[PDB]
């Protein structure tokens, strides 16, 4: 029971910098262990990033060592990172951790995006199978999610009246926006004689597309 | 720097199995080495460290120890919390650094993918890209190839693959392939083919259109 928790912007523009908060409680930060930042990156590779000592000395990865900098506040109990110049490279979720006795307590992670992108509503295309490939038992059918930011866009089928076989597949950057798809498989004379409706939420636009699915 | 070699990337085990895990360093680290879990969705717990010693609140199912530059840890009668990706790390020299992790996946029986493949929509073709989309469904295990041809030429620029996690319910794993063409070049060619290669199959699993058709 010694608690951390991270804080500060989960979105950075390129060559801005990087800031983030890690708030210490239930144990002190002047009184024992190295409080560190780790970040992992997309597809889960870790990287340690620094140290502030309860002492109050650092350590930096050489890696990071001419764009980073970790200080803290003794009388709230944080410790804090700042990361310059930073590129679509530091996309990663970060966090905080204290060393001593191995690496027992960690930060809940928080990811931070650096992008230029504005705010984008998704493009939204059907996928129905091409005429002539005549099928068997089931039918797959889906949605392509094209263009958008930030990512949390949400597929649902029909009301959720079908997760017979919804696959839904994590975004992807492309071209600086976000594609994602998702797939529903049904039996093969549920359509097209029902509707088959994919609904795509995207809170950040404030918008939601839907498209009923057709044959040919 | 330290360089650690985690064995292996991943495994497919059952409840109540044993498993082990292995580092090694590309220098000597003498005991100064840890264990992490991540549960999926989660974050962090440290497991061991001196490559020993249990951290506090960790169950002694869990165990570890080596000696030099390796390493293992063992977590005996696996529980269903312990399904998550499992990292060394060493810390007998700055920088601090980590192996790849090794991923605990559930054991299940071998299953082929349904594979299923979509020609751009109009609407798409209407702005100016084309966008052909394969997914390959529910298969088992996690290793598979997707291969594209256009009129039997093989095509690999302008794939973008996207895979799911190990799915809740029946443990298989799909996977998206879409392979982006300008509106252009996509009118300029006929049969679009995915040949998904799998280990549940001597031969690929082939599914095609024609662009001039319908």
């Amino acid at each position: 029971d010694v608690q951390l928790q991270e804080s500060g912007p989960s979105l950075v523009k390129p060559s801005q910098s990087l800031s983030l908060t890690c708030t210490v409680t239930g144990y002190s930060i002047t009184s024992d262990f190295a409080w560190n930042w780790i970040r992992q990156f997309p597809g889960n590779k870790l990287e340690w990033m620094g140290y502030i000592s309860y002492s109050g000395n650092t350590r930096y990865n050489p890696s990071l060592k001419s764009r980073i900098s970790i200080t803290r506040d003794t009388s709230k109990n944080q410790f804090f990172l700042q990361l310059n110049s930073v590129t679509i490279e530091d996309t990663a979720t970060y966090y905080c951790v204290t060393a001593g006795r191995g690496f027992p307590y960690w930060g809940q992670g928080t990811l931070v995006t650096v992008s230029a992108a504005k705010t984008t509503p998704p493009s939204v295309y059907p996928l129905a199978p091409g005429c002539g490939d005549t099928t068997g038992s089931s039918v797959t059918l889906g949605c392509l999610v094209k263009g958008y930011f930030p990512e949390s866009v949400t597929v649902t089928w029909n009301s959720g009246s079908l997760s017979s076989s919804v696959h839904t597949f994590p975004a992807l950057l492309q071209s600086g926006l976000y594609t994602m798809s998702s797939s529903v498989t049904v039996p093969s004379s549920t359509w097209p004689s029902e509707t088959v409706t994919c609904s795509v939420a995207h809170p950040a636009s404030s918008t939601t597309v839907d498209k009923k699915l057709e044959p040919s | 720097d330290i360089l650690m070699t985690q064995s292996p990337s991943s495994m497919s085990v059952s409840l109540g199995d044993t498993v082990s895990i292995t580092c090694h360093s590309s220098q000597d680290i003498n005991s100064n080495i840890g264990w992490l879990q991540q549960k999926p969705g989660k974050s962090f717990k440290g497991l061991i460290y001196h490559g020993t010693n249990l951290d506090d609140e960790v169950p002694s199912r869990f165990s570890g120890s080596g000696s030099g530059a390796d390493y293992s840890l063992t977590i005996s009668s696996l529980e269903s919390e312990d399904f998550a990706d499992y990292y060394c790390v060493q810390y007998a020299q700055f920088p601090w650094t980590f192996g790849g992790g090794t991923k605990l996946e559930i054991k299940r029986a071998d299953a082929a993918p349904t594979v299923s493949i979509f020609p751009p929509s109009s609407e798409q073709l209407t702005s100016g890209g084309a966008s052909v989309v394969c997914f390959l469904n529910n298969f088992y295990p996690k290793d598979i190839n997707v291969k594209w041809k256009i009129d039997g030429s093989e095509r690999q620029n302008g794939v973008l693959n996207s895979w799911t996690d190990q799915d809740s319910k029946d443990s298989t794993y799909s996977m998206s392939s879409t392979l982006t063409l300008t509106k252009d070049e996509y009118e300029r060619h006929n049969s679009y083919t995915c040949e998904a290669t799998h280990k549940t199959s001597t031969s690929p699993i082939v599914k095609s259109f024609n662009r001039n058709e319908c």
